[PDB]
């Protein structure tokens, strides 16, 4: 977890298991940023604030 | 019984492994009163419906 008012621009691949991920993709490792699917048909609470 | 989910999850044989109440790393130390394993065969197209 980040500290108070820390910012993090990092885009390097996250590892989610015991085995290494010395590369761009895998089963137990991921790109760390995910997009919000902000469609107007989303209910409130799923809309952008 | 004692459940070694770290042996289970870090295996390569699973084409899908997905958890919904927890991130899977909690299972190594989190405790429960009982556990049920519900086990069956389906088309690979339909694993998403589970």
């Amino acid at each position: 977890n980040l500290k108070p008012f820390e910012r993090d621009i990092s885009t390097e691949i996250y590892q989610a298991g015991s085995k290494p991920c010395n590369g761009v993709e895998g089963f137990n490792c991921y790109f760390p940023l995910q997009s919000y699917g902000f469609q107007p048909t989303n209910g409130v609470g799923y809309q952008p604030y | 019984c004692v459940a070694d989910y770290s042996v289970l999850y870090n295996s390569a044989s699973f084409s899908t492994f997905k958890c919904y109440g927890v991130s899977p790393t909690k299972l190594n130390d989190l405790c429960f009163t009982n556990v049920y394993a519900d086990s069956f065969v389906i088309r690979g197209d339909e694993v998403r419906q589970i």
